[PDB]
């Protein structure tokens, strides 16, 4: 039912072609900004803003409710990614850099402090625990035949 | 703890290293110090299935507790004297392990005093 | 509003409470406190501990094998 | 694991302090307690770690169904901000909530106390990272804090729930 | 959700829609009602002043510095209602909102019970087909001269006619199934 | 003490019983929420019997119920251990489950 | 759990709240009475009214659908239509 | 006021 | 084994001679019983394999398949009764016969002693398949897909023809029994290093390797459901069966001549698994799932450790059944939806409650849920691969995480979420659709109870 | 039909809203929605709830129970 | 703003129809036209299990193995008759 003229074609070279494609895709001729011509296949597919369906007005009656996309509006190339499930480009109260630095700062400080810790551990004023026999040589599964160098522990 | 401060701050020359507590000879300062003693026979423990770790010099009071816990089964609140005993034995062991640590500490100090005083 | 429900809704008023709701609530809490008090009396070794820490700094040098210098 | 258990304990606990969702705060507490459970396994104390697993199950289960009661009784409000004075409106759950809250905070002679302080003092007595030892203890104070956050906002405050009450 | 989106936003609706986000993001920081009912009538003051600025340029310079003041003084976890987009119950009950064109493939046994239900359903389906013609024609006869076109649809304007395109705003799966 | 082994195998059979009732047409006729709540209740009591055994005697049990494949050197078999970790947890878990299913009936009412 | 609303119980609450707003006289509030042309309130007070209603009935009247809750009645059918009350 | 609950045909 | 075969041939007379109205039931009912006769081969009761006669044999590796090949003909004929029910009564009897010949040929290929009998029957299966794909293919591109399916297999096939005639001269008979009990040890020359590639390459092509797998996505896309089931369940596994019986000879070279393929497959497993993650056509995603889960197999039929081999035998039979199940349910959505797009048709469980349970179990079979032969299979290939080099877990570890993601995404965006507003209303499920599924999974549940039967030659 | 308490009943005096009312007033401002927020503090829920009160709920009988048991 | 006088009638009218749809959704009386045990599933399952555990498992080798029983000092061994020696006296 779909004519070849109503399906994607080659990079719009002349300006009339750039305005013909914009009709095919139901866009405004001044908003059709073909993906850059570097021959990676995009073709004439419009380069729509890289914004996820997450911040599409959540109250409006979107024809396709869950894709928050209307019927006819040009679909984004990566809508398999900026969908309401997979990825979320949506504004955040804290700036992104501020986020990346803070998070990793925390991580680093922690990791480091943990290192300061291993250097200076906390250990009570207690000497080593003393196990009977030869540090349970035989029972720790030691060889019955070969007796071990006696390890003795004295009182006080 | 504060002992750590003595070692992490100040000087660690005279502070013991936990990894080597009996750092000095066992008999230094001792007129034939009596060694320790283990009441339970290796077999007694092996028959009471005491976890290796729990085979301490208090293994003997433990076996008692465990005895009074299997016996007296429906009543889990009545083997109370037995637990105090075990614990005591162990408190009286922790203290030892503390006396040994303090003795080391002091002895290493002896070295600093003696060696330096030798200089 | 059919009277069939168990209890009625209230508008801007303190919801009426059933005797059981209050008694069961005070019951569970009071047993919590009876248990905490009963065990505290019978077994007060939760804070204190039944073993006193030795002062490691009062051990006569004889006690530890500190051989008098020289 | 002693190290990562320790980081999760505080990391999750600090996050819980400001979370305004009742179910979310309890869930973070689920993670923080298991962080303590991870710490005991890391300090090679397996038997006590299992003991906390059993005691952890009783009280955390209580608090979540306690909030289940509050959320269902209110018009499905899952936010501490709009929920208040449940203590007078619903003493039965509030009583259950504080019993659970104190168990979570290791109130003396309650199920948390028998297993939890064994783990705490285990830390205070073993040879361990200094950073791990300090964070685990303040993690314990935070557990009391967020526990306090829930009862103050959810139970002891003027009601802020929607006006019709059912 | 019901009415259609306007093309561009006015100055007003942008200001008056901050008064909502702002006051509603002030009830997250200020939870207790009193503190709020206080710290908020102080907010209106901010909007109350600079109400009669006639200098548009200025007005759009107070608005653009208001929404940046706000962005940096917003609560990360505001109070968004339970059933609204972004909420906790949003679209929860949608697993039970079947689309009503599915009762048409029911086995004659199933529809045997529930008898009067389908007697009224067949009436409504007669209503729908009985007006599609007068509707679409209306939708068209009233196509204003080609030009601006908004998603607003016309009312009835004649007795017996049913508001054009009414089968899915009426007959919409009930909210809480 | 078969009483021990049978009990450990039995909890699984009793809990699986609600699962196949829903597979057959029988659940429409009886009440599934009430029936399931009761059987977990009985499972908790059944779990208690080994728990007392362990405590009385502190003994464990490895139960190899069914063989699945010899696979040459590595034989594979279905084995349930009954060490302190397993039976202590089994009792605690079912008590919590018995609590929640009754809570579930009230919470999801109208689902 | 709670009982479902009615087209006259969703109307008594809407009039109730408004009668508690100091600016709106409580004896000239009538359901067919417009907020800005008949009662006197300004534009900022419409936002405040709607918000009260959003907190009396516990749901959010979207912006675009709430820039028009003028009559003190539109609020009573819009709330009901959004909550499926066929009376 | 029991209300009819639309459901996918469930005989098949 | 001429009961699994002669009675099969006779199916052809029955599809033709029978009444137009009764043609479908005679054929489907009879091949169900044809499968029952096939089950007799499973009665081994001893190590010595079963050499029925000079040309026909069945050993542990072939037997688990011959039964699957006989089993799917019933199912294939049940999944294509809808489309192909709009035909002229002589186009049907051709499709039914085409499906019948595939298992006649495939049963023999899997049950063949002489390796060139494998080749002649091996490459014959393309004729029936190409007709099924090209003649009844819905899309404009099946002429192209058919070309890809014929040339990739054919260019690989003529090298194997030269190689097998070559070994016959070198050894003196292509009889798999003898070739096994005779000393054929290649000598690591440069030439042998080519022989090995000649024999394995034809098998590696129809078992999509990362380098040459583009034929399978294109073929299954436009192929009718019966052709897509045959390609995934039996056709691709023809390549695996060949690699198991042909590497008995060429014993020394694969120790060092396999690295290229092994790395191609394991990296291929990751990339093929990943592109499943964002592919809009559902049949496309299942096909790449098939490439990745078959890339694991060529990496176990090359490591050549006992566990690999039966990991392979477990996975091939298991993935065969699972893939069809996925291709069969994909078709049921395609016929009502009328589009292959994954994004449309969201929320089906709301409207097709059970098909969704079948979808869920198929996905759990697709990913490795543990009480399933699918997991046992991967667990074993994973083990050996680890033995080959402990690092392999990293790559066979990125695949497991990705495999979980795409398997559930198929369930999450096809069988959950809000219902599509008003696509052509989706008529309820037929009982045939559901059985065609039940017939796939009930055997998957039964085989998982006793995995020993599909464990391979090694164990 | 459910009735609704007389709107008049609500008044700001006697509740924490009144003190907020008086200060906002110094500023010249007056909040008009206070009365709506009155039933929060108006009655039943009027009493301030103290943190010891919740932690100590039932302590009175709990100790009463303890003493008795300790006696027997 | 305020509703447009031609949108307060498309909401006027369509709301009127929604009210009728929801009335029609209401079910008429009769609408739905349809045309101790505890021991049961605790005892019956049990007999079977026991049958299985005492006559298959028990019978087969190494199917139900148990940690040795605990034997303490001074407690008798029933099977052999020996009496575990009492332990060395605790001095403290
Ligand atoms: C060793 C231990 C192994 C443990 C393994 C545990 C793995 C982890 C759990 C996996 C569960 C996966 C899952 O989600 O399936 C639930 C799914 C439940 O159905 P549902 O999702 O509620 O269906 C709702 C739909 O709308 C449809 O609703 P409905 O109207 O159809 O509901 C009525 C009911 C009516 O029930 C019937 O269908 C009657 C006929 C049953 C089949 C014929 C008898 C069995 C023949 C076998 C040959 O239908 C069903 O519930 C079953 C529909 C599918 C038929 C096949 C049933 C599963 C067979 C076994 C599957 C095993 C797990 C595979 C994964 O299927 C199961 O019940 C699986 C139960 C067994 C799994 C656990 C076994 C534990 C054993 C210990
Ligand atoms: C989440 C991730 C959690 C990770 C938790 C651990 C993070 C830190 C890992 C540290 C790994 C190395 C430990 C040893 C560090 C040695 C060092 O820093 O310098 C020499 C150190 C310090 O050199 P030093 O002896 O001259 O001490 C210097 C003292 N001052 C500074 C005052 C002069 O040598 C030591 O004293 C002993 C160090 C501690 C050894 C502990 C061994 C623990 C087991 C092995 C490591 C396990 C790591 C697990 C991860
Ligand atoms: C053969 C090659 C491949 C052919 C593929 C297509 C064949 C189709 C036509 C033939 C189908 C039947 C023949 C093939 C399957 C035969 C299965 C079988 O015979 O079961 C044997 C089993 C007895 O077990 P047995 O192996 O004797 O005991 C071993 C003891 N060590 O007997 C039984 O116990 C029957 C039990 C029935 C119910 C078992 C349910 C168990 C479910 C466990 C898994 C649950 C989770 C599954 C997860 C799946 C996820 C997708
Ligand atoms: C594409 C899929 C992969 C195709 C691979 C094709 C490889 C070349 C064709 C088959 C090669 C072969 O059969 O290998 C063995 C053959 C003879 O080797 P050998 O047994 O040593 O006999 C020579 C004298 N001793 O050695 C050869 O036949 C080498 C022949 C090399 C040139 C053949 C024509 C190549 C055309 C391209
Ligand atoms: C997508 C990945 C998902 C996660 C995968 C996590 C497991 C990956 C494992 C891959 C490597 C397996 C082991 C390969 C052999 C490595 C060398 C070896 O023989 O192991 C011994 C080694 C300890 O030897 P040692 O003398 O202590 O010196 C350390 C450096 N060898 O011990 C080792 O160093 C073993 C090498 C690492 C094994 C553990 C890896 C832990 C990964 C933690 C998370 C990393 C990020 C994910
Ligand atoms: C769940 C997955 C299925 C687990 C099934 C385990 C038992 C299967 C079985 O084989 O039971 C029937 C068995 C048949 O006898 P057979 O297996 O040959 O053992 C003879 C030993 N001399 O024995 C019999 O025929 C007698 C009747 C036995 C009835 C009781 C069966 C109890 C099964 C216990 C399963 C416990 C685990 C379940 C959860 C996992
Ligand atoms: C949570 C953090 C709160 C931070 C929010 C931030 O402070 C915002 C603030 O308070 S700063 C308010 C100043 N905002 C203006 O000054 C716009 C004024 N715009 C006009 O005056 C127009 O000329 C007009 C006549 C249309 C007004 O009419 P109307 O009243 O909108 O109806």
């Amino acid at each position: 039912h779909m004519t070849k003229d109503m399906l994607p074609g080659s990079y719009p070279r002349t300006p009339e072609e750039r305005a013909a494609a914009a009709k095919k895709y139901n866009m405004r001729v001044e908003d059709y900004e073909p993906y850059p011509d570097d021959g990676m296949g995009y073709g004439d597919y419009p380069m729509l803003p890289n914004r996820s369906q997450h911040e599409r007005d959540p109250w409006y009656q979107w024809d396709h409710s869950e894709l928050r996309m209307n019927w006819g509006e040009p679909i984004h190339w990566d809508l398999d990614m900026y969908i309401r499930n997979r990825v979320d480009t949506s504004p955040t109260p804290v700036s992104w850099d501020v986020m990346c630095k803070h998070l990793f700062g925390f991580v680093a400080f922690m990791v480091f402090m943990f290192w300061v810790g291993h250097v200076f551990p906390s250990y009570q004023p207690v000497g080593p625990k003393q196990y009977p026999y030869n540090n349970l040589y035989l029972e720790r599964g030691g060889d019955p035949t070969k007796e071990p160098e006696p390890v003795v522990h004295y009182d006080i | 703890g504060a002992h750590l401060t003595r070692r992490y701050l100040w000087d660690a020359s005279v502070e013991p290293d936990p990894e080597k507590i009996p750092s000095f000879p066992p008999d230094l300062g001792f007129p034939e110090r009596k060694e320790r003693v283990m009441v339970a026979t290796q077999q007694e423990m092996m028959d009471a299935q005491l976890t290796l770790q729990q085979r301490d010099y208090c293994a003997h009071y433990l076996i008692r507790l465990l005895k009074c816990k299997r016996d007296s089964f429906p009543n889990f609140l009545a083997c109370k004297h037995e637990q105090h005993d075990w614990d005591y034995c162990e408190h009286l062991d922790y203290v030892k392990r503390m006396k040994e640590f303090e003795r080391e500490r002091r002895l290493l100090q002896r070295k600093k005093r003696r060696a330096l005083k030798e200089a | 509003a059919g009277g069939g429900v168990h209890i009625q809704p209230r508008y801007r008023e303190f919801p009426q409470l059933t005797r059981s709701q209050v008694i069961q609530g005070e019951f569970l809490s009071s047993l919590m406190w009876f248990w905490i008090l009963w065990r505290f009396w019978h077994d007060s070794d939760a804070v204190l501990g039944h073993f006193s820490y030795p002062d490691p700094s009062q051990w006569t040098d004889e006690e530890l094998g500190i051989p008098p210098d020289d | 694991m002693l190290c990562l258990g320790a980081l999760t304990t505080l990391f999750t606990a600090i996050c819980a302090l400001t979370q305004n969702d009742i179910k979310k705060i309890i869930a973070f507490s689920t993670s923080s307690q298991l962080g303590l459970m991870m710490v005991t396994l890391g300090m090679n104390q397996p038997h006590l770690a299992f003991l906390h697993i059993c005691t952890h199950a009783f009280f955390k289960a209580m608090l979540f169904m306690c909030s289940g009661s509050i959320i269902h009784s209110l018009a499905d409000e899952q936010d501490i901000r709009k929920m208040g004075n449940i203590t007078k409106i619903m003493p039965f759950t509030s009583s259950c909530l504080v019993i659970g809250s104190l168990a979570l905070t290791g109130m003396p002679f309650l199920t948390g106390f028998y297993s939890k302080d064994l783990i705490i003092e285990a830390i205070n007595t073993c040879n361990t990272n200094a950073w791990a030892l300090l964070i685990t203890l303040i993690a314990t104070s935070m557990t009391a804090m967020y526990s306090m956050r829930i009862i103050y906002f959810v139970t002891m405050t003027k009601p802020r729930f929607p006006p019709l009450i059912s | 959700a019901f009415c259609a989106p306007p093309a561009y936003l006015t100055h007003q609706q942008k200001v008056l829609r901050l008064y909502k986000r702002a006051l509603r993001h002030l009830e997250s920081w200020c939870i207790h009602r009193d503190k709020y009912r206080y710290f908020a009538c102080l907010m209106r003051a901010r909007f109350e002043e600079h109400k009669n600025e006639k200098d548009m340029m200025r007005a759009t310079q107070l608005l653009r510095e208001a929404e940046e003041e706000f962005w940096q003084n917003q609560h990360p976890q505001p109070y968004i209602f339970p059933d609204s987009p972004g909420g906790t119950s949003f679209e929860r009950y949608e697993c039970y909102k079947v689309p009503e064109w599915c009762l048409d493939y029911w086995h004659p046994s199933e529809k045997a019970m529930y008898p009067d239900y389908f007697s009224k359903r067949e009436q409504w389906k007669k209503l729908r087909m009985e007006s599609w013609d007068r509707e679409v024609k209306q939708l068209q006869e009233e196509t204003s001269p080609d030009g601006i076109m908004t998603e607003a649809l016309p009312p009835a304007r004649r007795e017996g006619d049913l508001p054009p395109l009414w089968w899915h705003i009426v007959t919409r799966p009930r909210e809480r199934p | 003490m078969n009483i021990f082994t049978t009990s450990i195998l039995l909890i699984f059979i009793l809990l699986l019983s609600p699962i196949l009732i829903s597979m057959s047409n029988l659940i429409k006729h009886i009440n599934f929420p009430l029936y399931t709540t009761t059987s977990i209740k009985f499972s908790f009591i059944i779990s208690l019997l080994p728990l007392l055994m362990f405590f009385h005697n502190n003994m464990e049990y490895m139960i190899t119920t069914w063989h699945w494949v010899t696979m040459n050197s590595m034989e594979l078999k279905m084995s349930f251990k009954t060490d302190f970790f397993s039976i202590l947890f089994t009792s605690v878990a079912l008590f919590v489950t018995w609590s929640i299913m009754q809570f579930s009936s009230w919470y999801m009412h109208s689902d | 759990d709670a009982p479902p609303l009615t087209l006259d119980g969703i109307k008594d609450r809407v009039l109730y709240v408004l009668k508690l707003y100091d600016k709106i006289d409580p004896e000239k509030l009538s359901v067919n009475s417009h907020f800005m042309k008949d009662l006197g309130l300004d534009s900022l007070d419409q936002v405040e009214i709607i918000m009260a209603m959003e907190d009396e009935f516990g749901f959010e009247i979207p912006d675009i659908d709430a820039e028009k809750l003028m009559c003190p009645q539109e609020i009573v059918d819009y709330i009901a239509d959004k909550k499926d009350v066929y009376e | 006021k029991r209300l009819f609950v639309v459901k996918p045909s469930l005989y098949y | 084994m001429l009961k699994i075969i002669l009675p099969s041939l006779m199916l052809l007379p029955l599809t033709w001679l029978s009444s137009p109205k009764k043609t479908w039931t005679n054929v489907t009912s009879y091949s169900f019983l044809i499968s029952l006769t096939s089950l007799t081969l499973l009665w081994q009761t001893d190590e010595n394999y079963k050499n029925f006669s000079n040309m026909f044999s069945s050993d542990p590796l072939s037997t688990p398949l011959i039964i699957l090949t006989a089993w799917l003909l019933p199912l294939m004929l049940m999944a294509s009764q809808n489309h192909l029910k709009k035909d002229n009564n002589v186009l049907q009897k051709l499709y039914i016969s085409m499906l019948i010949s595939l298992q006649i040929l495939l049963i023999m290929t899997f049950s063949a002693t002489e390796l060139i009998m494998f080749y002649i029957l091996f490459e014959a299966t393309l004729i029936p398949t190409l007709i099924i794909i090209t003649r009844w293919g819905n899309q404009t591109e099946r002429l192209n897909a058919g070309i890809y399916f014929l040339f990739y297999t054919l260019i690989g096939s003529i090298p194997l023809l030269i190689a097998l005639i070559l070994i016959q001269n070198h050894v003196g008979t292509l009889n798999l029994m003898i070739l096994s009990f005779t000393t054929h040890t290649l000598d690591a020359s440069w030439s042998n290093n080519l022989l090995w590639l000649a024999c394995m390459m034809a098998f590696l092509i129809k078992m999509p390797l990362y380098g040459v797998h583009l034929w399978l996505p294109k073929a299954h896309v436009e192929a009718p459901i019966a052709g897509s089931m045959i390609l995934a369940a039996i056709l691709l596994k023809l390549g695996s069966y060949g690699m198991i019986r042909i590497s008995i000879i060429l014993d020394p070279l694969t120790k060092y001549m396999a690295y290229p393929f092994i790395l191609l497959s394991l990296w291929g497993m990751i990339m093929t698994s990943s592109i499943c993650l964002r592919q809009t056509d559902l049949k496309s995603l299942i096909a790449y799932s098939s490439v990745s889960h078959m890339a694991l197999v060529i990496a176990s039929i090359m490591i050549q450790t006992p566990w690999s081999f039966m990991g392979a035998t477990m996975l091939m039979i298991a993935h065969g059944l699972t893939s069809s199940l996925l291709f069969c349910l994909a078709n049921s959505n395609y016929e009502r939806i009328h589009s292959r797009t994954m994004i449309m048709a969201r929320g089906l469980q709301m409207v097709f409650p059970l098909m969704a349970t079948w979808w869920l179990m198929a996905s759990l079979a697709n990913l490795a849920l543990p009480p399933s032969i699918n997991l046992m299979g991967e667990l074993f290939i994973t083990m050996s691969l680890f033995s080959w080099s402990n690092f392999t877990i990293i790559l066979m570890g990125i695949n497991i995480i990705i495999t979980g993601m795409y398997s559930m995404y198929m369930i999450i965006t096809t069988q959950r979420g809000k219902l599509t507003n008003h696509m052509i209303n989706l008529q309820p499920s037929h009982t045939r659709e559901l059985t065609l599924m039940a017939l796939h999974m009930i055997p998957l549940i039964l085989l998982t109870t006793s995995p020993k039967l599909i464990t391979g030659l090694t164990m | 039909k459910m009735e609704l308490p007389d709107y008049r009943q609500w008044k700001i005096e006697g509740t924490p809203l009144e003190t907020v009312q008086k200060k906002l007033a110094a500023r010249g401002l007056r909040d008009p929605w206070a009365r709506n927020e009155a039933w929060r503090y108006m009655g039943g829920f009027a009493g301030n709830i103290t943190f010891p009160s919740v932690i100590l709920k039932g302590f009175k009988w709990g100790f009463a129970a303890f003493v008795v048991a300790l006696g027997a | 703003s305020g509703y447009t006088p031609d949108e307060k009638l498309r909401l006027q009218q369509l709301r009127e129809l929604r009210r009728r749809w929801l009335k029609d959704q209401e079910l008429s009386p009769r609408e739905p036209v349809l045309p101790l045990f505890a021991v049961s599933h605790v005892l019956i399952p049990m007999w079977f299990v026991h049958y299985y555990v005492k006559y298959h498992m028990a019978t087969k080798p190494y199917t139900i193995v148990s940690s040795k029983p605990r034997i303490f000092p001074g407690d008798t061994i029933l099977e052999t008759g020996e009496v575990i020696p009492p332990m060395r006296d605790f001095p403290d």
